[PDB]
RNA sequence: GCUCGCCGGAAGACCAAGGGUUCCUGUCCAACGUUAAUCGGGGCAGGGUGAGUCGACCCCUAAGGCGAGGCCGAAAGGCGUAGUCGAUGGGAAACAGGUUAAUAUUCCUGUACUUGGUGUUACUGCGAAGGGGGGACGGAGAAGGCUAUGUUGGCCGGGCGACGGUUGUCCCGGUUUAAGCGUGUAGGCUGGUUUUCCAGGCAAAUCCGGAAAAUCAAGGCUGAGGCGUGAUGACGAGGCACUACGGUGCUGAAGCAACAAAUGCCCUGCUUCCAGGAAAAGCCUCUAAGCAUCAGGUAACAUCAAAUCGUACCCCAAACCGACACAGGUGGUCAGGUAGAGAAUACCAAGGCGCUUGAGAGAACUCGGGUGAAGGAACUAGGCAAAAUGGUGCCGUAACUUCGGGAGAAGGCACGCUGAUAUGUAGGUGAGGUCCCUCGCGGAUGGAGCUGAAAUCAGUCGAAGAUACCAGCUGGCUGCAACUGUUUAUUAAAAACACAGCACUGUGCAAACACGAAAGUGGACGUAUACGGUGUGACGCCUGCCCGGUGCCGGAAGGUUAAU
RNA sequence: AGGACCGAACCGACUAAUGUUGAAAAAUUAGCGGAUGACUUGUGGCUGGGGGUGAAAGGCCAAUCAAACCGGGAGAUAGCU
């Protein structure tokens, strides 16, 4: 539920919360946690590789089953939890043999439902079965690219992938970007859309709400000196040049894909 | 002490002087 | 005002000490220069 | 068992002082200048053997050497070690 | 030595870092000390730092470093696995009193505690580099229960007043006591217990987790404080004696209660929110190979051991960083009284200082302040600076608005003391007493005593009652920027940057991109509701025409065109 | 509840005066802003010079920055003084 905040202060004037009351108001399941130390956008050389990253609230990592290998064994959904590491809510499930895991929560999933992976799985939202077992025209998520590697596609809050075709070993997918991609037909996929679809409906309201998320401020390039940026300089506001990166690469329109390895898997690019 | 003189010279010039004291560009 | 030397022996020895000099190649060349010049105190290290 | 040669090289000298005279007459404790590497057990064995007297406990401290100036040339005296040796009651020593 | 003045959330006390003998005693005054110096953080000599419990070391790990092999690289070398280092964090245990010229939770007295050993005695499943549990964790807020501590009363000892009065509703001082051990309270959490089974926890498992069934609602965990003991003790105002007048010795009264009360404790709690809040060991437990009555395990008792290093002194400073005995800078801990909302401010206590040149005189001028006739911004670039306002409670308060604000709008009234209501009220606290009880740190009742606002009425004093310190000037028009923030350390704090938001565009994951000759790493343990770049810069109404130029995208028939 | 309000600690540095061989190689006095947050602070760590970092002033990188410091090429060159 999106909740517009009352303007008792600037910084709450434009805030839209996304309140989900079904989430567990307690600590997460401890065995599935691990340390996630922050980086600052800095590599093993210590240099900043990707900018604007730093700070933010401390976050513990939740181990999430993307491979989804507990085949045949049904699992009931114990509770839904918040994951700070990602946009989608996660579900704590309990298998029959006593194993608990975290999965990505689908859209209509609630506490108490039964899910089941494997080939002999039914077709309801939550189940995971190979796309040679999945009917054409269905929306799936958490899609593997390679078999047994784990789901890599459609993991964000409201996403889904349509299955448009199948030719033997391959199925053709309609990705959320509009790209049509071939995937092997033995790769697992999970039924239904991912949960928190109204995640993009939030408004942070203020700058601190981005600093909570570790997003340091972005200096636009023309507000600099020419040694710093190509856009920099001018006596006033001057920009008489084509828009480039900080490293002198055209941004407005210039393509950067240079993978001739995966071009056979791309049916059509996005438009 | 010319060593305390070393201090004297080494850094009564490294004090660096502040600067001219008339905001005048004779421009 | 706050001046530029705020001492700490631990940081002094980790940064400029003997084993920090002997760790790397260039640090070993420093000790060879100071022995050749004939320094009494070869390093910081007491 | 500590060897007798080490026990003979542990003790250096008695330390005469007002605090030493007080501790000798009140707490029955002698104050010794000992070798620097000497431990408390080595001291207790040495006093129990070379003086033939019963040691209750040994307290130790390290004396830092002073920095002196002979003429105008700087110099530093040696660090030495000091032992408060508490004898049992009734025991006596010169 | 007597006065005076200053700090007193410090200009007092304890530490860390850092320094490194500056500590104490004797002696000296050449130099140092912004003067003299008999003095000194100065010179010279001597002395002084005592730990099983404090800290370090040590066991454990974080960020991160190193890194066998390894991968990569002209060489040097780079990264990094197993590992091994690395605190600022986790991990056993001691308190009170006395004492030195100088050390003390270290010595002494008293009373404790912890972990390892060996050794007997009983008992008998022991065992890990492995499994599980625990350690183990956020912000804010609300109270409640307490204590530290303070005040008053009581008690004891002393006093009866340099000047009117003061045997009393008078004055002064004291009224301290720990760790530990026992009790397990206010209060918080939790359903217990038994049996059977089980694709899980890399194998196993009696453990955890999960399925069943039965029985019992009542067991368990945690837990400040209190009480008792510790303690017939110690301390104790004072006295009694000697006195090197410094001291040392002996003796020693009362040692209670009520109220108020923390930012400290219960509280690593409870509630709530979103931005979703370290690890590992110690500890507990489970079994594996192994061992089979041996080894080992816990239980008691005894005994032994607990090493080594630091400990002096300054530590918001004359001892640290500033070249100085420099108006600078420096992290943590303690937090008395009166007034006060208060850690502000004023005066004081404990305690510590009077800032290492003074003496005069009382010109101009300068510095920092005080007051000012009449006028009241006429000054000036400009009301710069000054002056003024200033508190609590109540009344009342405009345009406009994003309906929150504006707004403390503006403006105004009251404010002291005494008495009465009421010899001190409402309220708070809560005793005795009585009753009940599955009986205790219990439950009712009860109201003593203590504490104690605020209001009204009457009176009264002064020029003035928020009397001192403290403590908003206000309003009107308008430009810019939405806002809070940031910035040129050392002439620029702004209209500049950032910002939430908007849009374009790239990117399908071995992502783009970026650092790297490379390996690799970040992005990201993320996957297009994501990430990067660019521009704009809340919100509201909007964002029009031009693709000729320059770019970019798409095209591939033709022309031209490289190495070969 | 709040990048909410007033306001000490704390952080900062808007104005004026002093001072300018200073008490001080940027401070004092009187006022000033924020003051539960994009806060601040201790300890330790990492990023290295055409490189870092930068809420971007060409700011900061040991009182030094339109390319640090030290040593070396090196007695650079100097139609200039
Ligand atoms: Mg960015
Ligand atoms: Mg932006
Ligand atoms: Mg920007
Ligand atoms: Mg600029
Ligand atoms: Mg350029
Ligand atoms: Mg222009
Ligand atoms: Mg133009
Ligand atoms: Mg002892
Ligand atoms: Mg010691
Ligand atoms: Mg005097
Ligand atoms: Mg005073
Ligand atoms: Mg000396
Ligand atoms: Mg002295
Ligand atoms: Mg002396
Ligand atoms: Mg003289
Ligand atoms: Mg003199
Ligand atoms: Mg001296
Ligand atoms: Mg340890
Ligand atoms: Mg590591
Ligand atoms: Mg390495
Ligand atoms: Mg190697
Ligand atoms: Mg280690
Ligand atoms: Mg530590
Ligand atoms: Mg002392
Ligand atoms: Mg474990
Ligand atoms: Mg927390
Ligand atoms: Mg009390
Ligand atoms: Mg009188
Ligand atoms: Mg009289
Ligand atoms: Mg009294
Ligand atoms: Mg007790
Ligand atoms: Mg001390
Ligand atoms: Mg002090
Ligand atoms: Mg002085
Ligand atoms: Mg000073
Ligand atoms: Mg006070
Ligand atoms: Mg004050
Ligand atoms: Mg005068
Ligand atoms: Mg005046
Ligand atoms: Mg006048
Ligand atoms: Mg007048
Ligand atoms: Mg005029
Ligand atoms: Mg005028
Ligand atoms: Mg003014
Ligand atoms: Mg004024
Ligand atoms: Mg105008
Ligand atoms: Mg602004
Ligand atoms: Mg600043
Ligand atoms: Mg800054
Ligand atoms: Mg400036
Ligand atoms: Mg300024
Ligand atoms: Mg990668
Ligand atoms: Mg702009
Ligand atoms: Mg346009
Ligand atoms: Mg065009
Ligand atoms: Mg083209
Ligand atoms: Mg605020
Ligand atoms: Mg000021
Ligand atoms: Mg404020
Ligand atoms: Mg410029
Ligand atoms: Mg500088
Ligand atoms: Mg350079
Ligand atoms: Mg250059
Ligand atoms: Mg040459
Ligand atoms: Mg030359």
């Amino acid at each position: 539920a999106v909740v517009k905040c009352k303007p008792t202060s600037p910084g709450r004037r434009h805030v839209v919360k996304v309140v989900n009351p079904e989430l567990h108001k307690g600590k997460p399941f401890a065995p599935l946690l691990e340390k996630n130390s922050k980086s600052g956008g800095r590599n093993n050389n210590g240099r900043i590789t990707t900018r604007h990253i730093g700070g933010g609230h401390k976050q513990a990592y939740r181990i999430v089953d993307f491979k989804r290998n507990k085949d045949g064994i049904p699992a009931v959904v114990e509770r839904l939890e918040y994951d700070p590491n990602r946009s989608a809510n996660i579900a704590l499930v309990l298998y029959k043999d006593g194993e608990r895991r975290y999965i990505l929560a689908p859209k209509g999933l609630k506490a108490g439902d039964q899910i089941q992976s494997g080939v002999d799985a039914a077709i309801k939202p939550g189940n995971t079965l190979p796309m040679r077992n999945i009917p054409v025209g269905s929306t799936v998520h958490n899609v593997e690219m390679k078999p047994g590697k784990g789901g890599q596609l459609a993991r964000s809050a409201g996403t889904y992938v349509q299955i448009v075709a199948r030719d033997g070993a391959y199925v053709t997918l309609r990705l959320r970007s509009g790209e049509m991609r071939k995937v092997e037909a033995d790769c697992r996929a999970t039924l239904g859309e991912v949960g928190n679809a109204e995640h993009m409906l939030r408004v942070l309201g203020k700058a601190g709400a981005a600093r909570w998320r570790g997003v340091r401020p972005t200096v636009r390039g023309t507000a600099m000196n020419p040694v710093d940026h190509p856009h920099g300089g001018g006596e006033g506001r001057n920009f008489g040049k084509h828009p480039v990166t900080p490293w002198g690469v055209q941004t407005k329109g210039k393509k950067t894909r240079s993978n001739k390895r995966t071009d056979k898997f791309i049916v059509r690019r996005r438009s | 002490m010319s060593g305390k003189m070393t201090g004297i010279v080494k850094w009564f010039n490294a004090d660096k002087g502040f600067g001219f004291i008339t905001p005048d560009d004779g421009s | 005002m706050k001046r530029t030397f705020q001492p700490s022996v631990l940081k002094r020895n980790r940064s400029h000490g003997f084993r920090a000099r002997m760790a790397t190649k260039n640090g070993r060349q420093v000790l060879a220069r100071r022995r050749a010049k004939g320094r009494a105190r070869l390093t910081v290290s007491k | 068992m500590i060897r007798e040669e080490r026990l003979l090289k542990v003790l250096r000298a008695p330390h005469v002082s007002e605090k030493a005279s007080t501790a000798m007459e009140k707490s029955n404790t002698i104050v010794l200048k000992v070798a620097k590497d000497a431990t408390k057990a080595e001291i207790k064995a040495a006093v129990q053997k070379l003086f033939e007297v019963e040691v209750e406990v040994v307290n130790t401290l390290v004396v830092k050497g002073k920095v002196k100036r002979h003429g105008q040339r700087i110099g530093r005296r040696s660090d030495w070690k000091k032992a408060y040796v508490t004898l049992k009651e009734g025991q006596n020593l010169d």
